[PDB]
């Protein structure tokens, strides 16, 4: 196989910034690189190929380059379209292999959390379980702690993550916490907190509710 | 314009077989050398096979050497990947592509199509409506949610409003838990339109045969 060790593995850049993403190939290639671009939707779609030619389309910010066994694709100015998953392909040898990838995401400035707790739904409660959801929408970094806490004590045994991909319009992530515990535990406790803490404060935004009468 | 469209994924039991078919138009088919590109859940494209324009000249990468065959039927413009052994690791998002970026000028991938090979089977999901009670939010606004949990396998498809409702909704990513899936989507909307008006989850786990709606009614 002729490893294509790409990089960087991910980067965040600001719009109108520039970029270099590289691919260093184990072998010659005779520049038979090629670049493609993954969007979000699943769509695959070919920049630039014959290790510098752009494609019918591809905007002329965008120019592949090569010295020694070090390919680059340079995006000059970053306009939002470029938000996007990007791999070198080498088709210079059989065992055809791509590149890593890259994850361009967008750096857009601050914004906190907007956590919503919401208690066990009584059609789930009535299946035996329990769970608590707690939406944590639009902030950026991606970067953000979520604490769950049954009554006094901090939980970890049932606690179901999943992050969004950077949104399309505002650039911002949105999270998603889920405790689940049989109705039989969930109802013998009584407070539940989804405490999260995020970059741009300091104190947990907390968000908790409560069970008994109502 | 040109055109691919694969199609054969699905639920796949290990040691199992699936043969997908990869449906081209706007080009001459019988001319290029097909291939075929997967990527599994969260990881890179990797190459597969390749056939060339006559069919005489197969490649195959070392991961599907002996258990893959691919073929084409140039007059009916269509490429094909029959699977055999299929494994867990095999489970991916099965895309097709022209070739012979040598001269050709054009470069043309498909959609991708999924095949899961699970040993688990199929399950129906739950659909439970996340009625505020405490969806703060910031006040002048509310957020609703909607928890889809215990179905397998992908995908299912989750709309607020038969789709009219469309702005305001963060569906989240799906998560393996066990051998089981769930999903979430907020969605948010001023105070006034809820409960005034009625915001709705319309779940489908399509694998399953499975649609559903749940009127997110306030109370819990
Ligand atoms: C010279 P040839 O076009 O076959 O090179 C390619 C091989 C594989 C490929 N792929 O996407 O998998 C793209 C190009
Ligand atoms: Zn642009």
């Amino acid at each position: 196989q002729i490893q294509m060790t790409q990089s960087p593995s991910s980067l965040s850049a600001s719009l109108g910034e520039r970029v270099s993403l590289t691919c260093r190939a184990s072998q010659e290639i005779s520049g038979y690189l090629s670049w493609l671009q993954q969007k979000p939707d699943g769509t695959i779609k070919r920049l630039i190929y014959a290790a510098s030619t752009l494609d019918s389309g591809v905007p002329k910010r965008f120019s592949g380059s090569r010295s020694g066994s070090d390919y680059s694709l340079t995006i000059s100015s970053l306009e939002s379209e470029d938000f996007a998953d990007y791999y070198c392909l080498q088709y210079a040898s059989s065992p055809y292999t791509f590149g890593g990838g890259t994850k361009l995401e967008i750096l857009r400035a601050d914004a906190a959390p907007t956590v919503s707790i919401f208690p066990p739904s009584s059609e789930q409660l009535t299946s035996g379980g329990a769970s608590v959801v707690c939406f944590l929408n639009n902030f950026y970094p991606k970067d953000i702690n979520v604490k769950w806490k049954i009554d006094g004590s901090e939980r970890q045994n049932g606690v179901l993550n999943s992050w969004t991909d950077q949104d399309s319009k505002d650039s911002t992530y949105s999270m998603s916490s889920t405790l689940t515990l049989t109705k039989d535990e969930y109802e013998r406790h009584n407070s539940y907190t989804c405490e999260a803490t995020h970059k741009t404060s300091t104190s947990p935004i907390v968000k908790s509710f409560n069970r008994n009468e109502c | 314009d040109v055109k691919l469209v694969e199609s054969g994924g699905g639920l796949v039991q290990p040691g199992g077989s699936r043969k997908l078919s990869c449906a081209a138009s706007g080009f001459t088919f019988s001319s290029f050398g097909m291939h075929w590109v997967r990527q599994a859940p969260e990881k890179g494209l990797e190459w597969v096979a390749y056939i060339s324009s006559g069919s005489s000249t197969i490649y195959y990468a070392d991961t599907v050497k002996g258990r893959f065959t691919i073929s084409r039927d140039n007059p009916k413009n269509t490429l094909f990947l029959q699977m055999t052994s299929l494994r867990s690791e095999d489970t991916a998002m099965y895309y097709c592509a022209r070739g012979d970026y040598y001269g050709s000028r054009g470069a043309y991938w498909g959609q991708g199509t999924l095949v899961t090979v699970s040993a688990a089977k199929t399950t129906a999901p739950s659909v439970y409506p996340l009625a505020p009670v405490c969806g703060d939010t910031t006040g002048s606004s509310v957020t609703l949610g909607c928890l889809v949990k215990g179905y397998f396998p992908e995908p299912v498809t989750l709309t607020w409003n038969s789709g009219s409702l469309s702005s305001g909704v963060h569906t989240f990513p799906a998560v393996l838990q066990s051998d089981l899936y769930t999903l979430s989507s907020s969605v948010t909307v001023t105070s006034s339109t809820w409960p005034s008006q009625s915001i709705t989850c319309n779940v489908a786990h399509p694998a399953s045969s499975t649609k559903v709606d749940k009127k997110i009614e306030p109370r819990g």
